[PDB]
């Protein structure tokens, strides 16, 4: 398989069969069993949340540049916008909501039985995933039954994080750019395409 | 504001602490020609003084009843640039140093003559460890959680 | 006006009631639990002290519950203390609230 | 040449090289970023 | 089971009524400590269950505030009551006297019991309806515990609200909630 | 006592090497020796010596 | 007048008696270590407190211990 640098010298704690593996652990970060079985899930949730953030950042500024809506900028949407409720109330409500889901995910990470629902739904309300790691299922998470077979989801499970890493670096780019240019990201890109050899890092 | 100190860009005692120093520098300057090394050095010093005094007022430090900045090492959000912001980077650097030193000791200790590798450093291994010592918190906390950080059979004795 | 002869007698009577009636088994069991001061394993009197001897000629009583004179002294002292603590307070009038 | 590298791997020589590099770094920083009392971040 | 799937300690095997396995700090590790803790929890639960109506009723009927209903001290007079008629024998010293004496006698009576079962479940003249004779009993204990813990939490909420919002009671706070649920909430004292 | 080349940990309360490990050299098997076990350590003491003899009941952890 | 003591850990190095510059320590037959030798301090009335004895015994802590006691003319090392 290909590695990050062609002078490979690949590490031992990660050998193969892992989705999106390129032997990139130069700083020996996860070398212990718990460390790897935890960092896989960490990278998964990070990739997914950053993909969601990218999908919520691009579309808005793109359509606003091409003239479709009058929504505010990403670094201005949450920034002092009285829209429906008090922002702090929404923050507290979001924390109380995310608690009941992050606790379930934690439970399944540490002791992988959490599929059955509650409130007298002990019957036909089981989550039918049964995966190796934190990949849920059931109509509540995987309605269309796309994750069909094991030992050949590696293309799709690879695509997931190969897009999530790009989304993560894209999000960091969004933050740093909109912090140092004080301008929209697609506005930055257009002003760059105006004359590339003059619009660079200061 | 806090602690009965006024901001420095309004302190009527900072103006004197600036103009007196400026006038002293000019009195020194008037002993040469405007095209000689002492005059150039003194003009550079004056420009540096102006650039220094036109930065404290813009930052937001609070001056005293004598026209001197005072650091509010309290946790005040309006003053994080005085203690906690530099303190965090210092703690980062110091943890880096300590972690890479500890790791070098741990690695050297399992060798043939470990005492030889402490008066004669082996630069390849030391450099490797210094490089890997960038993510030291994610490693120190991981060694704490995994029970690899401390010993239990210490060799202290007292009769 | 704060009358005294009734308030301090009510305080003393209340604390004497408390001592003789409601706290007497508790007090007796707690005294018997930690009985005698002991040095090096044996009490002061047996370690040798003509002045560490209890006075039973002062403790011989007849109350059905064993209410000796020192119990009366202690509970009445507490009664007078609470009575005067009440007396001294209700003579000023103040407003030290929230 | 090997013994030369071993000698350069001694404690005083590495100490003085490290401290001189650090002194140069700090001196350059202070010549370019002078009179730093508050972190502007 | 306060955490579906999580195991239980060696002392929280679920035999006791109202037992779910909650002990993250490891307090009940010692047997006699746990035996005292159970009785203490039952006492606190019963006191809070008694207290909750005692605060919720007189604000809507006797028109008090449960913190001004105790304010009538430091000012001669007060001593309001249910209809509002002043209780003539409600002078602070002579009322604190009996408030002390009666409760002292009651507690010094309850304290004298060797049996832990009879300690936290006396019966006799305290069950003068045959509610626990031979019928469903563990279920009754479970209902009692489940209501008592809820009452404890409710009273803690009472005491924190009366401090966050001074000079008011926990019933006008419901009207404040239902005046604007999305602006009037805990996110004001937490995030000022 | 213990085997040769065995790694044992000391229990002598007044030893420099208390709670430290060392490999046995050769335990003398005479009838009347009071401290037959001989162990050498990889760290000298304040006097500079690294070998010392103990009794078999005075050091064992394996 | 100082008090010398020889605990039963002497391996018979004989260095204690070689070092003592007062003829205080002497060897004695005592089976048990390797060579049936042990130290002995019969002439403690002459020890000055030199502690050269303790600086020689290569035992774990020590096997010969000097305790400084009452001072006299011999122990003070005086020549006047
Ligand atoms: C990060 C972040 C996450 C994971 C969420 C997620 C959520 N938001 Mg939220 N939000 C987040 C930042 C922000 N939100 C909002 C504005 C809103 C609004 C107006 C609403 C939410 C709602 C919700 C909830 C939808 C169910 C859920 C807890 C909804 C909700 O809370 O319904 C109960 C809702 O109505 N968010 C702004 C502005 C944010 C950033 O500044
Ligand atoms: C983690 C994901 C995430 C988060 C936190 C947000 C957060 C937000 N979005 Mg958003 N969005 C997302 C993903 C996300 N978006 C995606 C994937 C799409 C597609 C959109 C499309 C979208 C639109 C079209 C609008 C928002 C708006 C908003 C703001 C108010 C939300 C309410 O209503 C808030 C800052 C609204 C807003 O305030 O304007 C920017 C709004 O009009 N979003
Ligand atoms: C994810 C990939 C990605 C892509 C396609 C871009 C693309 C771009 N970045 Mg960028 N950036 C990224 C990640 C990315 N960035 C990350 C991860 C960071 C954090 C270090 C930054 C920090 C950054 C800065 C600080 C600046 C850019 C700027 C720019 C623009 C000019 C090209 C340049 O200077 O570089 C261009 C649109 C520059 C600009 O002004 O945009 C016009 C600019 O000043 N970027
Ligand atoms: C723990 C002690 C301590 C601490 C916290 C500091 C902290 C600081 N010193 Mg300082 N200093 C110290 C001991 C210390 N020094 C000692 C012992 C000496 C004597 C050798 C000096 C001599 C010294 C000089 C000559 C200068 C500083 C400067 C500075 C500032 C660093 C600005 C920079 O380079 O970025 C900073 C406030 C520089 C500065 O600009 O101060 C504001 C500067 O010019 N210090
Ligand atoms: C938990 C025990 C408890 C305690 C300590 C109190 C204590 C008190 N209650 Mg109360 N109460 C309780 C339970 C309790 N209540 C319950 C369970 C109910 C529901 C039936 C009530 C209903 C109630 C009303 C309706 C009123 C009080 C009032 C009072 C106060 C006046 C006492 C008085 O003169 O009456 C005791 C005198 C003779 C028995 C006093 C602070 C009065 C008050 O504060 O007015 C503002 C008042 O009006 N209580
Ligand atoms: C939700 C309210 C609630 C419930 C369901 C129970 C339930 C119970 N209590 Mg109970 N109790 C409560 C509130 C409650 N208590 C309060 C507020 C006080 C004060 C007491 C004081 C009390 C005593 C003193 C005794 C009970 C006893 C009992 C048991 C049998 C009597 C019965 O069911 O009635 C049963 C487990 C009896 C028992 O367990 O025996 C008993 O002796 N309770
Ligand atoms: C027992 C359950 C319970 C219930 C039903 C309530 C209900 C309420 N609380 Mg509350 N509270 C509780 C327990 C409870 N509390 C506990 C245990 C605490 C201590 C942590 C608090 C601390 C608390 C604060 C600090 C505040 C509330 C507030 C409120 C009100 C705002 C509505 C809301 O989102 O909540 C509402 C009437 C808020 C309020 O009164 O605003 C209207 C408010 O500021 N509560
Ligand atoms: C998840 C993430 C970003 C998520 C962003 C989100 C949700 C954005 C949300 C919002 O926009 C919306 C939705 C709407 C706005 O109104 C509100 C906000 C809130 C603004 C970034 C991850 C960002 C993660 C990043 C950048 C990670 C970079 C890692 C790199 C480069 C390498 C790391 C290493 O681990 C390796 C690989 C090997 C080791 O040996 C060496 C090291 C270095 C340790
Ligand atoms: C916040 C704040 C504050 C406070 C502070 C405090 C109060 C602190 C505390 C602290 C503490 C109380 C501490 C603790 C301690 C610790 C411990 C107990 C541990 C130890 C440590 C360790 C172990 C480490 C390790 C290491 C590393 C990591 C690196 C290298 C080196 C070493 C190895 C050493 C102030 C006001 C000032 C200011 C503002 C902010
Ligand atoms: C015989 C009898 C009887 C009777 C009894 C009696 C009658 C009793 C009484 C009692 C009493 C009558 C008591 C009293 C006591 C008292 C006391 C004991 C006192 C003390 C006091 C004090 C100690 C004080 C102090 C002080 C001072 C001095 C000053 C100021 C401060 C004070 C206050 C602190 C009866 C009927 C029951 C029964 C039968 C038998
Ligand atoms: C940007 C810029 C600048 C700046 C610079 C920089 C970038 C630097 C930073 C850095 C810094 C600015 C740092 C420093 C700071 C520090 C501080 C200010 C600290 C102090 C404090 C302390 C140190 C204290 C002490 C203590 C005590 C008292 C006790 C014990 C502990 C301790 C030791 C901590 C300038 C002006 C040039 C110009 C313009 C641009």
């Amino acid at each position: 398989r290909p590695l990050w640098l062609p002078g490979t010298t690949p590490p031992a704690h990660l050998d193969g069969t892992l989705a999106g593996d390129f032997g990139f652990d130069p700083l020996g970060l996860g070398q212990d069993p718990q460390d790897l079985r935890w960092y896989v899930q960490a990278e998964l949730v990070h990739s997914r949340f950053a993909m969601a953030g990218v999908a919520g950042i691009l579309f808005t500024d793109l359509l606003r540049a091409s003239g479709r809506t009058d929504i505010p900028v990403w670094f201005e949407a949450g920034a002092t916008k009285f829209d429906f409720a008090d922002t702090t109330t929404l923050f507290v409500v979001q924390l109380i909501l995310m608690g009941f889901v992050e606790t379930k995910r934690w439970m399944d990470i540490v002791k992988p039985g959490s599929q059955a629902a509650e409130d007298s739904f002990f019957g036909f309300e089981a989550a039918f995933e049964g995966l190796e790691t934190g990949y849920p299922g059931g109509p509540l998470f995987n309605p269309l039954g796309f994750a069909n077979d094991p030992t050949k989801p590696q293309p799709l499970r690879w695509k997931e994080i190969k897009n999530g890493r790009l989304a993560m670096v894209a999000m960091v780019g969004f933050m740093v750019q909109a912090y140092v240019t004080k301008t929209g990201p697609i506005e930055n890109l257009l002003t760059h395409l105006s004359d590339p050899v003059h619009n660079t890092i200061i | 504001d806090v602690a009965g100190l006024t901001p420095c860009k309004e302190s009527k005692g900072f103006a004197k602490r600036e103009k007196q120093e400026i006038k002293k520098l000019e009195s020194r300057l008037k002993l040469y020609a405007p095209d000689s090394a002492p005059a150039l050095a003194l003009n550079a010093t004056i420009e540096k003084t102006k650039r220094r005094f036109a930065f404290y007022g813009n930052e937001g430090l609070l001056c005293g009843t004598d026209g001197l900045p005072h650091l509010i090492v309290d946790g005040d959000q309006a003053h994080l640039g005085e203690f906690v912001y530099p303190g965090l980077v210092f703690l980062y650097i110091a943890g880096w140093i300590g972690w890479v030193g500890r790791a070098y000791l741990i690695d050297v200790r399992t060798s043939k003559k470990p005492t030889e590798k402490e008066i004669i450093i082996d630069v390849p291994l030391a450099l490797r460890i210094m490089s890997k010592g960038l993510t030291w918190p994610v490693a120190a906390i991981g060694e704490l959680r995994s029970g690899k950080l401390v010993e239990k059979s210490a060799n202290i004795t007292v009769s | 006006e704060a009358n005294t002869a009734l308030t301090i007698t009510l305080s003393t009577g209340a604390l004497l009631f408390l001592g003789r009636f409601v706290f007497l088994p508790f007090q007796r069991d707690n005294v018997s639990r930690q009985g005698l001061p002991v040095q090096n394993g044996v009490t002061h009197f047996d370690a040798g002290d003509s002045r560490a001897q209890e006075v039973t000629s002062f403790l011989k009583t007849n109350d059905p519950a064993g209410f000796t004179i020192v119990d009366v002294l202690a509970w009445g002292a507490l009664g007078h203390a609470v009575g005067f603590f009440i007396l001294a307070t209700i003579n000023n009038g103040y407003n030290p609230q929230f | 040449m090997q013994d030369v590298k071993t000698y350069l791997s001694t404690a005083p020589v590495l100490a003085t090289l490290w401290f001189g590099f650090l002194a140069g770094l700090l001196i350059e920083i202070n010549r370019f970023f002078p009179d730093a009392l508050v972190l502007p971040l | 089971e306060w955490l579906p799937g999580n195991p239980r300690p060696s002392y929280l095997d679920g035999s006791a009524p109202g037992d779910f396995g909650f002990d993250p700090l490891g307090l009940g590790e010692v047997p006699e400590n746990l035996e005292r803790f159970k009785e203490s929890e039952l006492i606190h639960a019963r006191w809070a269950m008694l207290a909750v109506p005692g605060v919720l009723i007189p604000e809507a009927l006797g028109y008090g505030n449960w913190v001004s209903a105790q304010k009538w001290a430091a000012t001669p007079g007060g001593q309001a009551t249910y209809l509002g008629n002043p209780v003539p024998w409600g002078n602070l010293p002579v009322i604190l006297a009996i408030e002390f004496l009666a409760i002292a006698f009651a507690e010094s009576q309850r304290n004298g019991e060797p049996d832990p079962e009879k300690r936290k479940y006396p019966g006799g003249a305290f069950d003068p309806l045959g509610f626990s004779k031979g019928a469903n009993l563990e279920e009754l204990k479970l209902k009692e515990i489940k209501n008592g813990r809820l009452a404890l939490v409710a009273f803690l909420g009472f005491a924190v609200q009366a401090i966050a919002y001074p000079g008011t009671g926990p019933l006008e706070n419901l009207k404040t909630h239902l005046a604007d649920p999305w602006h009037n909430t805990i996110a004001h004292v937490i995030i000022p | 006592g213990p085997k040769r080349g065995s790694i044992v940990k000391v229990l002598r309360r007044e030893s420099y090497w208390f709670n430290d490990t060392g490999k046995v050299v050769a335990v003398d098997q005479a009838p009347g020796v009071r401290y037959p076990v001989v162990v050498r350590f990889d760290k000298v003491n304040y006097a500079g010596v690294s070998t010392n003899n103990y009794s078999p009941d005075e050091l064992e952890a394996a | 007048a100082h008090s010398v003591k020889i605990y039963d850990t002497c391996i018979g190095c004989t260095q204690c008696v070689r070092a003592c510059p007062t003829d205080v320590l002497e060897m004695v037959p005592w089976d048990g270590c390797k060579a049936s030798q042990i130290a002995s301090a019969p002439r403690t009335e002459d020890c000055v407190g030199c502690k050269r004895c303790e600086s020689a015994c290569p035992t774990d802590f020590l096997s010969v211990r000097v305790y400084l006691g009452a001072e006299t003319t011999r122990s003070m090392g005086l020549a006047y």
